[PDB]
């Protein structure tokens, strides 16, 4: 068949008229993005000959050509730590949350860190590491480990989210300083157009839509392949 | 060195060429690198063979310079269109994005010229000597909840003021600089107040 | 058939008339031997690279050494201990030995202290300098906690105006290369 | 031969090694990207339009994954319309009123004020209005009264 681009629909312009929102709601929305490959080297001698002198001592009269190419491939090894170092060490300190959680009816527990499973990882971020999946090697071929385990990369994001939970914006300008959170959502609405008492006089409304938001994201991650 | 971003540019490029040099002192499987001694030293149907030798190898080390060149300006490039938006939004106005134009809240940049690059101070305001006080969301006063216009209510244990949210200046609680909405009853946290009319 | 490598017991079974199997990539990796009947598995001899961490020329004048991915005792047979100088050989086995997931590591001793990373060495471990050489697990930062509360606020009573300096390269030198000049002559 | 060997091997080398390089810089693009957000999105609250969230960007929350990051926008979307008769400007003792922050809007008999991105309807009074002008040049004004408080 031939491609449709959409539904039609025909916005009621007039002069003298317009519309005006009476509700909202709240959602939320998945991003992902990749910051990294895996670190391979590969030896140029012994992948070319290979425990052979004959073939070794050809080799030698064509220059230069194998340390370059072991230069630019450890080049491109170091940058993998590079880009992780610049993505997640963003924090000077290591936030922590209160041991009592009472955020005035928001609900956090999918994304902050799980403390009675051995890997100390949010129940959204263990969905994630099982749902991606896949002792010498033969030719000069290696691979390096990264230098930030899993573990010191979980531990950013949670200082992340403790900060941002906790401080507001404050803690990416300068001392982290306390505020409630139901006030700090305020300022946010404030700083969007909408004026304050509209979260306070439906606090409880809000809260919900936005738990209910969260629970959704589990599943349409772990469903959809 | 501070200015090691700069000076890596050039060093690479040097050495790159350094090897590209270097590199027409290889036999690639001939008798000798040099023509003069392929052509007195042999006979002319046959150094033909030593002659393509060379060529091959020669025109390989070009292609891989070459290569390597087109890739490296891709990134300076790169490079460059960053600088330009930063001296565009940085230095010609001032910026909410965060982070991007120093750490803290923007004021202001200026600009310096280094020998291939771009060097940019950011004037920064930092918030200090941080107190802490009791809040409330709002005010109750005759029947009537009052929320604040631009700031914060604040106690210093027994008064209400009003301050703005970034530096400590507290104030009376006015019938101006507050304005109300709804009754008392659907707020959870409100206290009770007096709101002085002028 | 020949090679190298080492020849070790296998757990696989080969059907009663293989005489040798490979894997993905097609390299061969198991055996059978003519008059045994036996399965065995083949295994490439130990190879890698080394690095040496160095304080700097002009702080000290010690060294150590790492072995990339090697169990940490086969390293006196790994490199030709005993051709080296006498001088190479304290650094093929000594009192301080340290196995970790990125190598053997010789000429640093293992500390539980933690500190910020000075020289990184891989997989959560750095080394550094404090008059010797140590090696630790890296720390990311200094603990913090918040005092969050549901009526409770910080407001700046003072400010500081501070300048940074942010550095970025636009061009690089224009050179041209004449092939035939180059190539010819 | 053994020269014929070595020139194929090497140039399969090449090859791998010039593919490795044009990955390795597009990887670096996505991941200044994923800086800049992070930067952006979390440590602050957004203004330019869609950068981080379809909507109004109110935060958003990271998370880890094996060789990337995931975040999660939270934003606020408007919702249920209904649709007014409006004015620009509103005419009182030969004097134009504009609206300090808001809208003019009729229920098809009464005039009110209210927010642009809510409705919530309030009396039309000298505190939320200015001055500026006679009733001569504004093209669409109507008249009402302005109380006074
Ligand atoms: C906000 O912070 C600034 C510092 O950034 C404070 O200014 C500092 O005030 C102290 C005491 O008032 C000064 O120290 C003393 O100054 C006298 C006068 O010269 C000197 O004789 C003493 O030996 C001592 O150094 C300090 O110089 C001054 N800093 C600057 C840069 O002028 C300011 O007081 C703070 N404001 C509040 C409200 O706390
Ligand atoms: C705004 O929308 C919300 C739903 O998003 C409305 O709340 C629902 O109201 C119905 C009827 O009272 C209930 O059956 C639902 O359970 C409510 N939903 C939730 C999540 O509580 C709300 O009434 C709307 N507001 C207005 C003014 O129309
Ligand atoms: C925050 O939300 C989670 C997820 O719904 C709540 O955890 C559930 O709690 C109920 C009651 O204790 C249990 O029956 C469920 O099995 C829990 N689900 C999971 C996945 O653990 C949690 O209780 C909520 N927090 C608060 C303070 O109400
Ligand atoms: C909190 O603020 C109030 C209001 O300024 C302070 O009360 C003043 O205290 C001073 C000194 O004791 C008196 O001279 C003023 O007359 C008081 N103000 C009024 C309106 O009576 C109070 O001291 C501050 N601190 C505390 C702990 O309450
Ligand atoms: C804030 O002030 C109001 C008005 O004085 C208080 O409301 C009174 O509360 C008492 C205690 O239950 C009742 O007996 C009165 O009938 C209430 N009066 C009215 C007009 O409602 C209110 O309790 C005060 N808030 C607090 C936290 O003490
Ligand atoms: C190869 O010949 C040797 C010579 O006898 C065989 O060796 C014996 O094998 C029997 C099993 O058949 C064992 O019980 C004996 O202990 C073995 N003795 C010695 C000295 O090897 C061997 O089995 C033969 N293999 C094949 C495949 O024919
Ligand atoms: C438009 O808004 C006006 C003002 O709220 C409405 O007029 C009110 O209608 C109710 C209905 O019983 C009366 O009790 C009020 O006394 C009226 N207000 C005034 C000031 O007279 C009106 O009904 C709304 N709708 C329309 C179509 O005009
Ligand atoms: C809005 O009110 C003004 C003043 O009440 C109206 O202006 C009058 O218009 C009539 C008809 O043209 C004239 O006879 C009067 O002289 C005008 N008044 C003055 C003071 O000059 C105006 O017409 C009204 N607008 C509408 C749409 O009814
Ligand atoms: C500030 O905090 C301390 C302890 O955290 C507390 O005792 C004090 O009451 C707080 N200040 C105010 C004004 O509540
Ligand atoms: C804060 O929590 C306390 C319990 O510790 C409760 O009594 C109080 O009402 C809460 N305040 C608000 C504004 O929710
Ligand atoms: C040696 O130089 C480095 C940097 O060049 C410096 O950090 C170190 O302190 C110097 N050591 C001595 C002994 O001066
Ligand atoms: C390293 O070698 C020792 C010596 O036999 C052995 O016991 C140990 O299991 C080996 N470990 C690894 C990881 O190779
Ligand atoms: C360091 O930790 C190890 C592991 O338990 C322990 O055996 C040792 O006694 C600790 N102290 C020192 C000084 O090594
Ligand atoms: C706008 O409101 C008027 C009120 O009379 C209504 O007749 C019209 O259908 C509305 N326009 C729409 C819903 O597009
Ligand atoms: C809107 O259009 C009508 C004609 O359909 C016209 O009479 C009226 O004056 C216009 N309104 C404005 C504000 O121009």
């Amino acid at each position: 068949y031939t491609m449709s681009l959409g539904a039609e629909n025909s916005v009621a312009y007039s002069n003298n008229s317009i519309a005006i929102p009476t509700n909202f709601t709240i959602s939320v929305t998945t991003e992902i993005l990749p910051v990294s490959m895996t670190k391979t080297s590969v030896d140029c001698t012994m992948y070319i000959c290979g425990d052979s002198t004959e073939c070794s001592n050809l080799l030698l009269q064509y220059g230069s050509f194998c340390t370059q190419l072991n230069r630019a491939l450890t080049g491109i090894a170091v940058e993998q730590d590079k880009n992780t170092q610049e993505v997640f060490a963003q924090v000077k300190q290591i936030y922590k949350t209160p041991p009592i959680k009472d955020f005035g009816g928001f609900n956090f527990s999918q994304i902050l860190p799980d403390p009675s499973k051995p890997s100390k990882r949010s129940p959204i971020e263990d969905l994630l590491f099982n749902k991606v999946t896949l002792a010498q090697k033969f030719n000069g071929l290696t691979v390096l480990p990264p230098l930030l385990t899993d573990e010191m990369i979980a531990q950013y994001t949670s200082a992340l989210l403790a900060g941002t939970i906790t401080s507001g914006w404050t803690f990416g300008a300068g001392p982290a300083l306390q505020i409630p959170f139901p006030m700090q959502m305020a300022y946010r609405f404030n700083g969007i157009g909408v004026t304050q008492n509209v979260l306070y006089e439906n606090q409880k409304l809000i809260a919900n839509q936005f738990n209910s938001a969260i629970g959704k994201i589990q599943d349409s991650l772990s469903s959809t392949p | 060195s501070a200015l090691g971003k700069l000076q890596d540019v050039v060093n690479q490029n040097a050495q790159a060429l350094n090897t590209l040099v270097k590199q027409l002192s290889s036999n690639f499987g001939a008798i000798s690198s040099v023509l003069n001694d392929i052509l007195s030293r042999l006979d002319p149907p046959e150094a033909e063979v030593q002659i393509d030798r060379l060529i091959t190898g020669r025109l390989q080390s070009l292609q891989t310079y070459v290569t390597q060149q087109l890739i490296r300006a891709a990134e300076i490039r790169a490079s460059a269109n960053l600088a330009a938006t930063k001296m565009s939004e940085c230095v010609l106005g001032q910026s909410k994005r965060v982070d991007f134009c120093g750490k803290g809240y923007h004021l202001m940049s200026f600009p310096q010229s280094a020998p291939h690059g771009v060097v940019f101070l950011h004037v920064t305001y930092v918030p200090a000597q941080e107190k802490n006080f009791t809040t409330a969301p709002a005010i109750c006063h005759d029947g009537k909840a009052h929320f604040p216009r631009e700031g914060v209510f604040v106690s210093n244990g027994t008064h209400w003021f009003v301050t703005q949210r970034n530096f400590y200046e507290p104030q009376i609680i006015t019938t101006d600089n507050t304005f109300v909405s709804g009754n008392c009853d659907v707020v959870i946290g409100i206290v009770n107040n007096t709101v002085y009319d002028p | 058939l020949t090679g190298t490598g080492v020849l070790t017991e296998s757990n696989k079974k080969f059907l009663p008339f293989q005489q040798f199997g490979r894997d993905i990539a097609d390299t061969t990796d198991a055996v059978r031997d003519p008059q045994t009947l036996e399965i065995l598995d083949i295994t490439p001899c130990s190879f890698g690279g080394v690095s040496v961490i160095t304080p700097g020329t002009n702080t000290s004048n010690q060294v150590a050494v790492l072995y990339q991915d090697v169990n940490c005792t086969e390293v006196p047979v790994a490199i030709h201990a005993d051709q080296l100088t006498p001088t190479w050989r304290v650094y093929s086995t000594g009192s301080n030995v340290f196995q970790t997931r990125a190598g053997c590591l010789i000429g640093a001793e293992h500390v539980n202290n933690s500190y910020e990373c000075d020289i990184p060495i891989g997989a959560g471990i750095c080394a550094s300098y404090q008059t010797s050489i140590i090696a630790y697990t890296m720390s990311l930062g200094a603990e913090n906690s918040v005092a969050y509360s549901n009526n409770s606020i910080a407001i700046p009573t003072n400010f500081t105006i501070s300048v940074t300096t942010e550095i970025l390269p636009v061009s690089m030198t224009k050179t041209s290369v004449d092939c035939t000049m180059y190539i010819c002559g």
